[PDB]
């Protein structure tokens, strides 16, 4: 398979207005999802990871952002990556950008990681856009072989043993690390439990314990669930992605968990800046800021 | 007795330092909601 070509390609429309596609192969595609397959079975679902690092959240599909986020960050392997998962849906261009995060990936196992976010399912993506996209770029038996790439990602990330990370937040149901680690893949992300949970919750200011969430999904919790959460399992920080926020990125529970969208101006609705949190080799953490030059 | 295993803490730098911007040409075309 020829990854230098590949990415070779994927790269080449950097700068270009408009912005072009980037057409691969379908083969070429197939390479991709079934060799990155591999390596997400032959590495952990709760990886665990070493500063220095750089943390992304949310791209759906906004590929010249994310190669704006790679310009600025440093392109693979100046800088060592964990995105937080979401990569398709909404956007115009969710396979280019899934393509060169794949090709990463098997270029630099080591050195680069990709979580799963609640749209690396088919049931999500057959809705919100990756279906049509692929059905119309492609053929729909291209699309049923990301859904199987998607369904051996990764699950959640501890940095150094004090940064926990995945794409939506925590569960009632997790008590322990182990749990996580138990889960066999290939798996879908059923409508309830500790896997829909990691992927789908959301931080409450409002909230006492555990709520109900307005996504019909999964739930809500507070300050204090997060707070004895990092005392129970002495970590630091939980970084999350998963909610569009005006700054890039947002505390919540003193700095106890941060929430990252690095996707700005999401989807043309919102004013979001887009950002990533760079994770030095002391955990000194900082954010790096994408906005709009006006 | 047996020392302790080296450890990190997550900080942040002091507040001027904590956010670095970077900007782009804003294109009300380039990002759209396929649905
Ligand atoms: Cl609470
Ligand atoms: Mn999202
Ligand atoms: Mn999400």
């Amino acid at each position: 398979l020829n990854l230098d070509s590949i990415i070779g390609r994927l790269l080449e429309v950097q700068g270009s207005r408009p912005g072009k596609n980037v057409q691969l192969t379908e083969n070429e595609i197939r390479g991709l999802c079934l060799k990155s397959r591999e390596i997400f079975l032959s590495q952990p679902i709760l990886l665990e990871l070493e500063a220095p690092l750089k943390i992304c959240g949310d791209i759906h599909g906004q590929y010249y952002d994310l190669l704006r986020l790679f310009e600025y960050g440093g392109f693979p392997p100046e800088s060592n990556y964990l995105f937080l998962g979401d990569y398709v849906d909404r956007g115009k261009q969710s396979l280019e950008t899934i393509c060169l995060l794949l090709a990463y990936k098997i270029k630099y196992p080591e050195n680069f990681f990709l979580l799963r976010g609640n749209h690396e399912c088919a049931s999500i993506n057959r809705i919100y856009g990756f279906y049509d996209e692929c059905k119309r770029r492609y053929n729909i038996k291209l699309w049923k072989t990301f859904t199987d790439c998607f369904n051996c990602l990764p699950i959640a990330a501890i940095v150094d043993e004090k940064i926990f990370c995945c794409h939506g937040g925590l569960s009632p149901d997790l008590q322990s690390m182990e749990q996580i680690r138990r889960i066999m893949r290939p798996t879908d992300v059923p409508d309830q439990g500790l896997l829909c949970d990691l992927l789908w919750s959301d931080p409450d200011k409002d909230v006492q314990g555990w709520g109900e969430n307005d996504r019909g999904v999964s739930f809500t919790f507070g300050a204090e669930v997060v707070a004895k959460f990092l005392h129970k399992h002495d970590l630091d920080l939980i970084c999350r992605a998963h909610q569009v926020v005006e700054d890039g990125y947002e505390f919540f529970a003193k700095r106890q968990l941060v929430t990252l969208f690095s996707a700005p101006n999401y989807c043309g609705e919102f004013d979001n800046a887009g950002a990533m949190m760079s994770v030095d080799e002391t955990l000194m953490c900082s954010f790096q800021i994408l906005k709009p030059a006006d | 007795g047996a020392m302790g295993r080296k450890r990190k803490t997550v900080t942040w730098p002091e507040e001027g330092k904590l956010r670095e911007y970077f900007y782009f040409e804003l294109d009300e075309t380039e990002r759209v909601n396929v649905n």
